[PDB]
DNA sequence: TCTAAGAACTCTGATGTCAGTAGATTACACT
DNA sequence: GTGTAATCTACTGACATCAGAGTTCTTAGA
């Protein structure tokens, strides 16, 4: 969808005396549940998609404020990019004292009308200026029948909700909790897109995930040319990137302002200012000094017009995994440039996959760049688990290494193992299996950095101090393997360390 | 192995 | 690691003429030593260079004599390579009209090695001679030469116009002598140390692979 | 009796990229 | 001339990326 567009999620909580203080037992509280959900998702979005939009608006309240000065609807914070000054506001309400503040500021929960509430949220999404990619509304209520009393209010509700469904807005409520009254076929089967007293869909909205994402952004579109005449339009996309931490920004002590670095280059002999033309590049070889134009210091790289140069094809056994160079990229046609080329791309893909052979090419990602040798190893799609994309279909880009890379190893001799200890090591390696899923682990560094960021942002009592799967679970290895370490000690180990 | 003029 | 390089070239008369269809061994080996000197120049390798352009119409050698160590002009002693040496190779060289022995030049370069490679720390040595095998040479000190090459750890390679796989009987007997000498250095594998000149171009045109220890 | 040289990694800053947006420039055009 | 188009080219947010610079460790080491 339209990239500059953005994902927008508005929040809407049932503010009646209904669940402000249900507290049937003494372990949770539906408002304290919804506010926890909102705080959690909102902090997750902070780091995750800092560019997105959120908004929180309660309804049924006794005080009033909205765009249209309606009754019993309160826009807590408008649609705006997420920020701390808002998590603070939400936190102000988390707590028994917090709920006392909430009730004595806006209301216990007056009469309401979800028809009008949806009206309010609609106006909200309208008011924003940026383009919206996805638009989603989250109710947090439980009165599984909004009102069985004045049916006319109900007819109006269904009408407007259908409209919002037609104006491009989705709507979703997670049934939080009610004694009984845990059904959606009562008035919502026609609203949202069997049933029980608590929502699974709200469980994950506490999972508290904090990576970040970028959309389908082409890293570069270049024209794969079979020869000097046939060319096809390929989008070099990226599928693994090693997210570094967001680059820090320099600020002043007394005021926390941006500081606008102003690096420059200037003369030592005089207090002059060398303009960029007035510099030269240099090296020192053979006790003699060298000069080139700054233009030339990049002209010394012009090798080929940008694009891909397929030469031949190569038997996949030969593309050895032993010599990875940089993260691979992905190949998939872009119909925009050379119309119809997607056909030829598909043709190459199908045929190569069928005949089990690679496709080698020259890659010049941008101008001014030396070329490397990269192979277009084709990839078949896989969907089986739930018929959702897993490995996207097309060609990889395994960069093949250059001679300047082999890094000749300091030769040492081999000593084969005896089949006895390797036969036991079979058992060792069998015992410690574990299926490795792609997204198994996290950076402790990135994760902890992000954490400490929230910590300093929200004036918390403590850092979260995440515990991260990277460290091994030592007792597990000590146990599940058994004492076989002494077995291999007595098999293949003398006294010395 | 290559030596001298080649090393 | 350290190494010492002493390139030995002839500037005699025979290389001044050759088949019109192929460049003279003079200019051929000239480009070769030029391209080769470029190789150890760019690489920052600490290899030290000395040059022996034997077959000289004069004689400028530390061991000057009426007939012993004669017709030799060491371009420069065993120090680091540098550009001006390459340029002076490109310009100062002149076609000759004489003919001189190489074994003489071999001993001269040998003496330079013994006189300097102990004077400053080194680890290993080479000696390379480029010639066309058109010399009048005696096999006297060959045993002693190979002996003290073994003793001083100096590796000898020869580079000849002809290909192993039409030369004078002088050239042919020189080639057989060269085979004898190389086997007397290492053994049967000494055949590989024989080198022609076109193969030198083919194997050497590339610049020096940027090696890096881990 | 110890002092540099490379190593290595991370980090920072520019260069170039892509999609989007929208402006101003340039073509087209009036009987 | 006057006025309305069509459309190229701009800028920015944003994201990769080479290079460049700051930093710790082995050998060779007075």
């Amino acid at each position: 969808y339209k990239y500059s567009g953005r994902d927008s999620l508005i929040f809407l909580v049932d503010a009646s005396k209904a669940m402000f203080e249900s507290q049937s037992e003494d372990e949770l509280t539906p408002f304290d549940m919804s506010i926890q959900c909102i705080q959690s998702v909102y902090i997750s979005k902070i780091i995750s998609s800092d560019r997105d939009l959120l908004a929180v608006v309660f309804y049924g309240t006794e005080k009033d404020k909205n765009s249209v000065n309606f009754k019993n609807i309160y826009v807590l914070q408008e649609l705006d990019n997420p920020g701390a000054k808002r998590i603070l506001e939400l936190d102000q309400f988390k707590g028994q004292q917090g709920q006392k503040r909430f009730q004595d500021m806006m209301g216990h929960g007056s009469d309401y009308s979800l028809s009008e509430v949806l009206w309010v949220c609609a106006n909200l999404f309208s008011d924003v200026q940026f383009k919206m990619s996805h638009k989603r509304i989250m109710l947090f209520t439980n009165e599984d029948n909004p009102h069985g009393n004045d049916s006319a209010k109900a007819s109006r509700a269904r009408t407007k909700a259908g409209d919002l469904r037609d104006t491009g807005i989705f709507l979703d409520l997670m049934h939080l909790k009610k004694p009984g009254g845990f059904d959606i076929s009562l008035f919502y089967r026609d609203i949202i897109s069997v049933h029980f007293e608590e929502s699974s869909k709200l469980e994950d909205l506490l999972r508290k995930v904090r990576a970040k994402e970028t959309r389908k952004r082409a890293l570069s579109r270049l024209k794969l040319k079979l020869n000097k005449d046939i060319v096809i339009s390929v989008g070099i996309y990226n599928l693994v990137q090693k997210a570094l931490k967001p680059p820090p920004i320099k600020l002043y002590r007394e005021t926390n302002e941006p500081v606008k670095t102003k690096t420059r280059t200037f003369n030592t002999s005089t207090g002059g200012l060398l303009l960029p033309s007035d510099t030269k590049r240099s090296q020192i070889y053979g006790s003699r000094q060298i000069i080139l134009e700054k233009e030339e210091t990049e002209e010394l790289k012009r090798f080929d017009d940008p694009g891909l140069m397929l030469m031949g094809f190569k038997p996949l056994v030969l593309l050895k995994k032993h010599h990875y160079l940089r993260p691979s990229l992905f190949v998939y046609p872009e119909e925009s440039l050379v119309i119809g080329s997607s056909t030829l791309f598909s043709a190459l893909l199908i045929k190569c996959l069928e005949k089990e052979v690679a496709a080698l090419c020259r890659y010049t990602p941008r101008r001014n760049i030396p070329p490397y040798f990269v192979a277009l190893v084709p990839q078949e799609e896989e969907l089986d688990d739930q018929k959702i994309q897993v490995t996207p279909p097309g060609f990889q880009l395994v960069f093949l290494p250059f001679a300047d890379d082999k890094r000749k190893m300091p030769f040492t001799e081999k000593i084969m193992a005896t089949p006895e200890q390797v036969g036991k090591m079979k058992a060792i390696v069998e015992k410690l299996r574990f299926t490795y899923r792609s997204d198994s682990f996290e950076n402790p560094v990135l994760q902890q950095h992000f954490r400490n960021l929230e910590a300093l942002a929200l004036d918390l009592m403590e850092p979260e101090q995440a515990v991260d799967l990277t460290l091994p679970k030592v007792e597990a290895m000590n146990k599940r393997l058994g004492s076989l370490v002494d077995e291999f000690k007595e098999l293949v180990y003398p006294p010395d360390y | 192995k290559p030596r001298g003029l080649f090393s | 690691n350290k190494a010492a390089v002493v390139l030995c070239m002839d500037v005699g008369f025979t290389m001044s003429n050759s088949i019109p269809g192929i460049e003279s061994p003079f200019e051929q080996a000239k480009k070769v030593i030029t391209m080769f000197v470029q190789r150890q120049v760019f690489a920052e390798n600490k290899d030290e260079i000395a040059l022996v352009l034997f077959g000289t119409d004069g004689t400028d050698n530390p061991l000057s004599g009426g007939d012993q160590y004669q017709n030799i002009t060491v371009h420069r002693h065993l120090m680091l390579p540098d550009f001006d040496l390459l340029e002076d190779i490109e310009s100062k060289i002149q076609p000759g009209s004489q003919q001189a022995d190489f074994l003489d030049a071999l001993i001269v370069s040998m003496d330079v090695i013994q006189h300097e490679t102990i004077g400053k720390k080194f680890e290993k040595r080479h000696i390379e001679i480029f010639t066309d095998l058109s010399s009048r040479f005696s096999k006297s000190q060959l045993d002693i030469i190979i002996h003290s090459l073994k003793k001083c750890d100096i590796s000898l390679q020869f580079f000849l116009p002809f290909s192993l796989g039409g030369i004078t009987e002088q050239q042919k007997e020189g080639l057989e002598i060269v085979k004898m000498v190389m086997i007397s250095l290492e053994g049967e594998d000494g055949l590989d140390e024989i080198y022609s000149f076109s193969e030198s171009l083919r194997k050497l045109c590339v610049f020096k692979k940027i090696e890096r220890h881990s």
